[PDB]
């Protein structure tokens, strides 16, 4: 669980 | 900006509201104590001086290699069971020269999490009204921000706040959450185990809010067997127990989910039937719910202002239910315009004929 | 991410040993 690459 | 004073040690920044345009006001605030924390979050509790009122500050790393969309999604939300942004600032930090976002939340005291684990050391059930109360509050909250579009890709009991006296739920961190635009891929290893839809296992890319859908079932799951329904270290291993109760996935369904899965062979496991899942005395109205969330297929899962017209939520919408403690229900009729977007003739199911006033 | 192949094929091997 962590967002997405910027 | 920051400084000290006395009153208690008195900190006082400038910080911007939460709501309207941006004009920083000084806010002060003491009795500065850490109090929670997740995965990224480092929550303080503190009270404004001004009011007398307890907040959250949640001081989160602005880590530039990622996304952080977590700000600009709060500022947007308004509604009464998402945790409301009163205040955002920066500030210095203690990881030398770095950048940390503080946001001056609501404090909630307790989660759903919490209140379950009791009943789980007690070897009690939670009693029904809780659950429909709680799992009621959260789709309305879920029909909110999948109305703007926002998916919040971490639903699970810690990221639910109560006020137990209230009953009031209140979701919290959104700093998963994202704008799912149609045609563009998400990261997919989003969502927390237990609570992660079968096409994040599988690896899918172009997901859609349903992922949220699927966690809110394994909450409701969860709240009525007294523990996580899919658990698993791993995704083969959660994926296991998602096909010891669903079968075996169709053909079909693994399209639906990732296609790239489609041309192999996996053995046909039989379904377990909701009535044995669940306890001998679970009122069949949750385990229709929880059949209707818990779907392979994304698009047939029950969007969330489906949800809350489901005879599951009937008993609260009698004029006449209480809560346990003697209080009313908080307020559960008062849906906008904005969140009956998805379907507006379900206000002839959802505003009792009692709550138009 | 993980390789499809290899993630089926895991599964397969788990889901023949609950097989019942
Ligand atoms: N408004 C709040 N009031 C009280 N406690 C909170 C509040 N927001 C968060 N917390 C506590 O801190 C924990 C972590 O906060 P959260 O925003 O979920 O950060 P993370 O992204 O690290 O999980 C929550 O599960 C909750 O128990
Ligand atoms: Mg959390
Ligand atoms: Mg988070
Ligand atoms: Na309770």
């Amino acid at each position: 669980t962590a967002p997405s690459l910027s | 900006q920051m400084k000290v004073s006395r009153d208690s040690k008195v900190t006082t920044v400038v910080a911007t509201p939460g709501q309207g345009p941006d004009r920083p006001q000084e806010v002060s605030y003491t009795d500065t104590k850490v109090i929670g924390n997740g995965s990224f979050g480092v929550v303080y509790q503190a009270k404004l001086c001004d009011s007398g009122e307890l907040v959250a500050i949640k001081k989160v790393l602005q880590d530039k290699r990622f996304k952080n969309r977590e700000l600009q999604i709060m500022r947007k939300l308004d509604h009464c069971n998402i945790v409301r942004l009163r205040y955002f600032f920066y500030s210095s930090g203690e990881k030398k020269d770095e950048v940390y976002l503080n946001l001056v939340l609501d404090y909630v005291p307790e989660t759903v999490y919490r209140v379950a684990r009791h009943y789980s050391r007690a070897k009690q059930t939670l009693p029904v009204i809780y659950v429909k109360l709680y799992m009621y509050q959260l789709f309305r909250s879920l029909a909110y921000i999948h109305s703007f579009g926002i998916c919040h890709r971490d639903i699970k009991p810690q990221n639910l706040l109560l006020d137990p006296d209230t009953a009031v739920l209140k979701l919290c961190d959104f700093g998963s959450a994202k704008q799912l635009v149609r045609g563009e891929p998400n990261v997919s290893y989003i969502c927390s185990r237990y609570y992660r839809a079968p096409e994040l296992i599988f690896g899918a890319t172009d997901y859609t809010s349903s992922i949220d859908v699927w966690s809110a079932g394994c909450v409701l799951a969860e709240l009525l067997l007294g523990q996580p329904i899919f658990p698993g270290d791993s995704g083969v291993d959660q994926l296991v127990e998602i096909i010891k109760v669903l079968g075996t996935p169709t053909r079909e369904q693994i399209r639906e989910m990732n296609p790239n899965y489609t041309e192999f062979k996996f053995p046909q496991i039989k379904a377990h039937p909701w009535t044995k899942v669940f306890r001998p005395r679970t009122p069949p109205e949750a385990i229709a719910l929880c059949s209707r969330l818990l779907e392979y297929t994304p698009t047939a899962r029950l969007t969330p202002l489906e949800a809350c017209a489901h005879s599951f939520f009937d008993e609260l919408r009698d004029p006449n239910v209480k809560l346990p403690n003697g209080r009313d229900t908080p307020a559960l009729f008062n849906f906008t315009t904005q969140e009956l977007s998805s379907n507006p003739p379900l206000a002839t199911i959802l505003i009792p004929p009692h709550a138009r006033h | 991410l993980v390789e499809p192949q290899k993630f089926a094929e895991e599964l397969i091997h788990r889901l023949e040993a609950v097989q019942r």
